């Protein structure tokens, strides 16, 4: 039963009879005395099969041989009882009735199929109003509805050759009487004649609809049910509960209602009651059926004997409890269990502990097989009695079934794909699943009672997958970045940080050791402390040769602690890794270097050795905490007195009327936070270097061994903040409003907290609780929304064969380089070959997996940008090629073929999202180069003024910082015309200012140096009588529109530049003469009568928050256009103004010669950051503010918007300090911008202004232009995830996460032969997933098909 | 037309309220069944 | 400024407006509106601040 | 981690952002103003000493804070 694609379509009546097994006729269900089923009601025997397997109803035939024969006495086909679960019987609805889905779906299926508004349909259905059905040709339009009196007259009007009905009979007559080819011809006609873009838009839309509805196999009248199938008997049971009370489903109730009303309508018809009776009955049957299907869209549900609305057939499919989401994805699972997890440090990391009793309950079938194999029980029942006695030998047999059999261990929320790891088992007394310790960071599981669940893999493919893909020691690299996720967490790092430190005068000072071995032989015997500085003879193995390991003895100058740590470090590492303090960051980059050098096996065995030695020496430290350990600063009482006197100052000054209440409140809170930081610093400097001890001499100070300080220094727990609260004062509790209270807590936890202070603490404490209660209950919404859009994406080609990637460089935000290049070109594969700055070479071939060796080379040669291939430009059809996704993975090699990267991408973006603030959250005029290094200017348009200084005449000149290496060390964004000092590509000195300009006011500095006059500057019309009138500064400043006359609005405010006589020199290069025109508020200072210098401020024109929560990421991927959209250029050419101030002033930009006429309407309440006489490049900042990603995509291109999104969301993470590699965001973007639009179809067959997705149109024009024909222009779109997931080739998928009803009905009318080959699809229909191991299988079926 | 102004406000503001819709609605119907229908339509 | 918005002028017009706002389409009437506004908030029957 | 420690980090975020918002409001840096930026009145030099760079008087400051109480 390897069937095919599934197929959906309308439910043709005779089809509904072929589904039948005999008409249901009566509303009975069972017999109230003998609980056999009455014949024939919702239940039956002859209709829906026998009750008991192979047994008649009356009981004539009761043997397997008699299967098939229908008993002559009660016609019950003696067959299995599961046939009671597959037979559908039908009802013969006397009058027809309208299917509610094809009536009230939203856009009415019948509405836009009959070309008729909905209210008239409700009229004809509920008998509001008559309606014509083929009224012939005398007077009446076909759809022309009527009312009572009008039909009464018209019967006198045209009693003959006339046809008017009302009820479902009417809609069915219309639909049947309709002929669709006629309407296609008529609609193509009015597409021809009626040339109105709105008009023929909707015209061609409806013709699209009708041609679709024709090219299905459907017929238009199948939407109006005549025959209505009953669900079987066993999907809506009538279970006998204990006590005679039966607990039936609700569909029995609804069908009972519908069968009642149908029979009653038939009974009314036999009598021929007056028309009010039959009309009310047909309405009742309509409501009954409409409540059967959906029990909604009708206005008011019909609740059962409860007050709770009774569920219905459109409601057993829908919801988070319908079969899709609740029983086709979340299903219970045999062979599972659970328990309280626990600690268990005696384990290698590839084996979870496990109880004897959970084992002997999970592996009963395995035990039974083995026990009938070793002849310890001849029959299986004997083996059951044995293993239920818990005898001696079933423990031996269980240890022989649990040798290599990996159990999957899961935790409650499984966010990221390390959440479900397998292990081997190790049988254990007890009932706690003794988990390993290291893996707890991965599960995110402390041991406060958390309960992990164990599954069991039954088959043999599943065992090889629970060993070769999900074993514990094959997922130590976090899927979201290469760093190991086996970071030693809390007791282990405190053990090492106590082990490898150095106190100044311990036993065994300075004595040399012959190696690590006698370092341990000294420590254990006690002749010398664990840490006291000591020469040893280590022997580190560096492996610079090709795979070699060149020994090199020496005498490193170390402690005993580092040396005894050295006996565990494997070969390839160098000794300078364990000679330092070994905090948490260093002890984790120990493992990181181990994995980057020696592969995976030594890193695994080394992480285990680290945990063992860490626990051992952490226990030997006796690292206890006691109440003498939290030292208060003795300079605390002074600081608190001093600040509590400064508040006295502000109180006295407030009651002198010098500062408002807001100001004194702010100043108070400012002096308290200052006292807080001072007291915290004082404690931390009484705490860190506090210990003072003495080597054979006077005294000396060192880092302390105050237990709380080691616990705060290692990285084990806490930090300087919690150490503040334990010793120094604890800040200012912030009341949950967000406003910070002004009464600080001058006490701390070593002291008490009197009643007020503790209580004020309560506010912020309970706000923290009330947020981490909403976060744990809404934690996976983002991963859910991403794997909805980015799921069916599978790395299904070895090499797409392109040369087009995105250019990588180190981000620099006007300062110290945030993210270098070795963190961004680490894994991705180059696009075009890389040339050392002389080109000198061919440094790296274009298809080289840039592992750390190649980053070594790139950082040895100082490469600045590496055009690397990227997921968003892969040229694969339904997939993403092998290389272009790069390499990143829990492994370290190139991504395999098929490994479902959409899911692990969405999870790389969604599991750290737990580690981000759920509330959104806002952080809040000269350039100063850092150090030595030359200056680098891009897009610089400078003028060599007669003054000497440098000024930029280009809007977008970036001020970089290059060295003699050539690297880009710093970059700064010069505003327009900043006063510049040094050279363009020249050398400067470190820490030296090089650029100054006007902070708020915009210079208009001239182009060349020539004489000056004025044009069209008449005061009152274009200019105003401005002057710094104490100085004589005649300023006839340009008048705005509200002060310029209505002809003044037709005037041109101007600044003419005259040559030496009265003419105007051409602008250099162009032929626009020498002058500058200016807008309103182009504040003029000087006048006609001076020769200008380059850099003349001819005018004076006046004039960042980073949300960092998770909701900033949600809105980034939603791609919502912001509030103030950054107005942006549209055509690369000269700028100008348009129709002046029709509410929104109109810009006008013009190219050299081409399609010039683009004018744009702008709310003139906002600055226009463009000149009036310039050539705005396409994709250029006319205005400011956040720029909409759609505009990026439409103006600049793909790679621009993708670099935008990745840098924006990377800002949102690395603000909080969370690492996530950019493959994942780029793949979610490649799922974002999937759809497309068309400009000119041309040699293809897509509608011009139609929206179609990129893969389809791209294969279409690729194969066409592969021919001799011509392609098709397409303008790429960009959808939010919540809308870019909203389109899906399958409907079985889109029936899960979208709202089910719209999906089902749209597919149903469209007759959409949904294939398989998704992942939601196959996980629903329960065959092999085509993602991981299943991919080869699906290639098998692909070969089967098409041959 | 004003109910169309309710429509545009629901578009912009991003939500509505029982008070908002009950403000903009067409007077003189108030059966509370037409109301529940129209509220389901605005949903 | 609310008086600016206030269309109605005297007691009769206000009572009529309140009466039509309480129940739609019910024609306005003198004693009708008067009893309606007397029983909105001011009679023992339908209104009792405990 | 625990259901308390997450709450600790969230409360620290909340109080930090509050305190930084109210340190940002206080000026303590700028050029002396010598007179109101709204009404032109003089700012007495004692108040300027208390806050370097007070763009307002006490009267206009109170008025502006008082309109802003209604948050408009
Ligand atoms: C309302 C209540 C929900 C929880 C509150 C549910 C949960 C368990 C239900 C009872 C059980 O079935 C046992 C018993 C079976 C008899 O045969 C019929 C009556 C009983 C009393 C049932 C009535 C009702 O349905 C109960 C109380
Ligand atoms: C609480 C949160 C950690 C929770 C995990 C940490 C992580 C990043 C921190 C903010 C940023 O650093 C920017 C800024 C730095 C200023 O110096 C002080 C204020 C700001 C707003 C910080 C507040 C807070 O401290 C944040 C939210
Ligand atoms: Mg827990
Ligand atoms: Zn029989
Ligand atoms: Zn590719
Ligand atoms: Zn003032």
């Amino acid at each position: 039963e390897e069937f095919d694609a599934i197929k959906i379509a309308l439910a043709s009546p005779d089809m509904i009879r072929s589904w039948s097994f005999g008409e249901v006729k009566k509303p009975e269900t069972i017999n109230y005395r003998t609980f056999k089923p009455e014949r024939d009601g919702l239940f039956c025997a002859r209709i829906f099969g026998p009750v008991k397997d192979y047994e008649c109803l009356c009981g004539k035939y009761k043997r397997l041989k008699h299967r098939g024969v229908i008993c002559e006495k009660c016609g019950v086909e003696v067959t299995q009882t599961k046939v009671r679960r597959e037979r559908m019987g039908h009802i013969e609805l006397a009058s027809p009735t309208a299917h509610i889905w094809f009536l009230k779906s939203l856009p009415s299926r019948i509405g836009l199929l009959l070309d008729m508004p909905l209210r008239d349909i409700e009229r004809v259905l509920y008998f509001e109003s008559y309606v014509v059905i083929e009224g012939g040709m005398t007077n009446l339009e076909r759809q022309q509805i009527l009312t009572e009196e009008q039909y009464l007259d018209a019967l006198e009007e045209f009693g003959d050759e006339f046809d008017a009905k009302m009820g479902a009979e009417a809609i069915q007559a219309l639909l049947k009487s309709m002929d669709l080819e006629q309407e296609c011809e008529q609609l193509r006609e009015e597409l021809n004649e009626t040339n109105s873009e709105t008009k023929r838009k909707k015209l061609t839309k409806r013709i699209k609809l009708l041609e679709a509805f024709v090219q299905s196999g459907n017929k238009p009248e199948w939407m109006i049910l005549t025959v209505l199938p009953v669900l079987p008997p066993d999907l809506r049971p009538l279970v006998p509960l204990d006590g005679g009370r039966f607990a039936t489903s609700d569909l029995n109730d609804l069908y009972r209602r519908v069968i009642n009303r149908n029979n009653r309508l038939k009974r009314l018809l036999d009598l021929a009651a007056p028309d009010i009776i039959v009309r009310n009955e047909k309405r009742m049957l309509q409501e009954a059926v409409d409540a059967l299907l959906d029990n909604g869209r009708r206005g008011r549900a019909i609740t059962g004997s409860n007050k709770r609305p009774l569920k219905s057939l459109a409601d057993m499919i829908k919801g988070k409890q319908g079969r899709f989401r609740q029983n086709l994805l979340g299903k219970r699972v045999d062979y599972s269990g659970r328990s309280v997890i626990t600690v268990g440090p005696y384990l290698r990391l590839h084996q979870c502990g496990l109880p004897k009793k959970m084992a002997l309950e999970l592996f009963k079938p395995f035990i039974y097989g083995k026990l009938e194999l070793r002849g310890l029980a001849t029959t299986i029942k004997a083996a059951k009695k044995m293993v239920e006695r818990e005898e001696a030998v079933v423990w031996d047999i269980l240890d022989e079934v649990i040798r290599e059999h990996p159990v999957l261990l899961n935790r409650a929320p499984t966010l990221h794909r390390l959440g479900i790891q397998a292990f081997e088992p190790v049988l254990i007394e007890g009932k706690a699943i003794q988990l390993h310790p290291l893996v707890c960071a991965a599960y995110n599981a402390d041991f406060d009672g958390d309960q992990m669940a164990v599954h069991v893999p039954l088959t043999l493919e599943a065992q090889l997958e629970a060993r070769a893909l999900m074993m514990s020691t094959n997922n130590i690299l976090s899927p979201a970045n290469g760093e190991p996720i086996i970071v030693p967490s809390q007791d282990v790092v405190l053990g090492l940080y106590y082990m490898t430190r150095d106190c100044v005068n311990a036993k065994g000072e300075g004595m040399v050791l012959t190696g690590p071995k006698e370092a341990e032989r000294l420590y254990r015997s006690g002749l010398a402390s664990l840490h006291a500085r000591v020469k040893v003879r280590i022997t580190e193995y560096e492996k610079d040769a090709n795979g070699e390991l060149v020994a090199k003895t020496s005498l490193k100058d170390t402690t005993v602690g580092r040396a005894i740590l050295w006996m565990i470090v494997p070969k390839g590492l160098p000794y300078s890794i364990v000679n330092q303090a070994l905090g948490k960051k260093a002890i984790s980059k120990m493992l990181n270097t181990c994995y980057r050098i020696l592969g995976l096996k030594p890193t695994v065995i080394f992480a285990d050795q680290i945990m063992y030695t860490g626990f051992a020496y952490a226990a030997r430290s006796g690292a206890s905490v006691g109440i003498d350990d939290m030292v208060i600063p003795e300079k605390k009482h002074e600081i608190i007195s001093e600040a509590e006197a400064e508040v006295a100052e502000i109180q006295e000054q407030f009651q002198s009327g010098l500062v408002t209440a807001g100001e004194r409140y702010n100043k108070v809170i400012d002096i308290w936070a200052a006292a807080n930081d001072r007291v915290s610093k004082a404690m931390m400097d009484n705490l860190q270097t506090e210990t003072v001890i003495n080597r054979d001499g006077q005294e000396e100070k060192q880092v302390s061994f105050n237990s709380i300080y080691m616990m705060a220094d290692s990285g084990a727990r806490g930090s300087a903040a919690q150490i503040r609260q334990l010793a120094g004062m604890r800040g200012l509790m912030a009341k949950p409003d967000g406003s910070i209270i002004e009464t600080p807590i001058t006490a701390n936890f070593r002291e008490g907290l009197n009643v007020l202070q503790y209580f004020i603490s309560t506010h912020g404490a309970r706000k923290g609780l009330a947020d981490t209660a909403l976060k744990t209950a809404n934690s996976g919404y983002l991963t859910r929304r991403l794997v909805d859009v980015a799921q069916d994406l599978v790395v299904t080609e070895d090499d797409c064969g392109t040369h087009e990637g995105i250019m990588m460089t180190p981000v620099i935000e006007g300062g110290d380089v945030k993210e270098p290049l070795r963190d961004r070109v680490l894994g991705r594969v180059t696009a075009e070959d890389v040339l050392k700055p002389g080109t000198a070479d061919i440094l790296v071939p274009r298809n080289t997996l840039l592992h750390e060796q190649w980053c070594d080379l790139l950082e040895e040669n100082s490469v600045d940008a590496v055009k690397v291939r990227s997921v968003v430009s892969c040229d694969t059809d339904f997939g993403v090629c092998a290389h272009c996704y790069g390499r990143d993975l829990a492994r370290g090699h190139i991504i395999n073929k098929g490994e479902a990267i959409g899911v692990i991408a969405a999870q790389s973006i969604g599991e750290p999202g737990t580690q981000l603030t759920m509330r959104t959250f806002h952080i809040g005029s000269s350039i100063q180069v850092k150090n030595k290094g030359s200056i680098k200017l891009s897009n610089v348009k400078s003028v060599v003024n007669s003054s000497g200084k440098l000024v930029i005449t280009s809007r977008n000149t970036e001020l970089k910082l290059i060295d003699e290496f050539g690297r880009t060390k710093e970059s700064y964004k010069v505003p327009y015309g900043a006063v510049l000092a040094k050279g363009d590509g020249e050398q400067v000195a470190g820490g030296e200012t090089v650029a100054n300009w006007d902070p708020h006011t915009m210079p208009v500095i001239t182009e060349v140096s020539g004489f000056v006059r004025f044009t069209d500057m008449i005061d009152g019309q274009t200019i105003t009588r401005q002057t710094d009138e104490l100085t004589g500064l005649s300023s006839l400043v340009v008048l705005d529109s509200a002060e310029r006359t209505a002809g003044g609005k037709d005037l041109r405010p101007a600044l003419k530049i005259v040559d030496a006589q009265g003419n105007d020199v051409l602008i250099p290069g162009t032929d626009m003469p020498a002058q500058y025109f200016l807008p309103g508020k182009a504040i003029v200072q000087l006048e006609d009568g001076v020769q200008i210098s380059s850099g003349d401020t001819l005018a004076r024109i006046p004039q960042k928050d980073i949300t960092g929560g998770l909701p900033r990421v949600a809105d980034l991927f939603e791609a919502r256009r912001p509030k103030e959209p950054a107005i942006l250029a549209e055509i690369s050419g000269i700028v100008s103004f348009g129709k002046e101030t029709k509410g929104k002033r109109r810009l006008v930009i013009t190219p050299v010669d081409g399609s010039d006429p683009y004018e744009e309407m702008i709310p003139k309440w906002r600055q226009l950051n463009v000149f009036e006489g310039e050539r705005v490049e396409r994709g250029d900042v006319i205005s400011d503010g956040p720029e909409a990603p759609h505009d990026i995509l439409r103006l600049r291109g793909v790679h621009a918007v993708t670099r935008y999104i990745v840098n924006e969301v990377q800002d949102v993470y690395r603000l909080q300090g969370v690492k996530i590699n950019d493959k994942h965001i780029e793949v979610i973007v490649r799922q974002m911008l999937r759809k497309a639009t068309i400009v000119n179809a041309g040699s293809s067959d897509f509608l011009e202004g139609e929206q179609v997705e990129y893969s389809r149109v791209k294969i279409a024009n690729r194969e066409l232009e592969a021919n001799g024909k011509v392609g098709a222009t397409y303008s790429r779109d960009l959808l939010g995830i919540t809308k870019a997931s909203l389109a899906t080739e399958s409907f079985i998928s889109a029936a899960s996460f979208q709202e089910t009803t719209r999906v089902l009905t749209e597919a149903a009318v469209a007759g959409k032969r949904d294939e398989l080959r998704g992942l939601k699809e196959n996980v629903i229909v329960g065959r092999l997933i085509p993602a991981g191991t299943g991919y080869a299988y699906h290639q098998d079926r692909m070969r089967r098909r098409a041959a | 037309s004003q109910l169309k102004l309710l429509v545009t406000r629901g578009k912009e503001q991003g939500y509505l309220t029982y008070a908002e819709v009950n403000d903009h609605l067409p007077e003189d119907i108030v059966d509370s069944d037409q109301i529940e229908d129209i509220i389901q339509m605005i949903n | 400024e609310t008086l600016r918005v206030d269309p109605t002028n005297d007691r009769l017009s206000a009572l009529v407006e309140i009466y039509r706002m309480m129940r739609p389409g019910e024609p306005p009437t003198r004693e009708a509106a008067e009893s309606l506004f007397e029983n909105l908030f001011f009679s023992e029957d339908r209104y009792d601040l405990s | 981690s625990d259901e308390a420690d997450e709450a600790y980090s969230v409360t620290e975020q909340l109080t930090m952002t509050g305190i930084n918002r109210i340190r940002q409001k206080i000026n303590a840096h700028g050029i002396p103003v010598y007179l109101c930026e709204a009404c032109g009145n003089p700012i007495p030099e004692a108040r300027r000493k208390i806050f370097p760079g007070v763009t307002l008087c006490v009267e206009c400051q109170a008025y502006q804070e008082r309109q802003r109480k209604h948050y408009a």
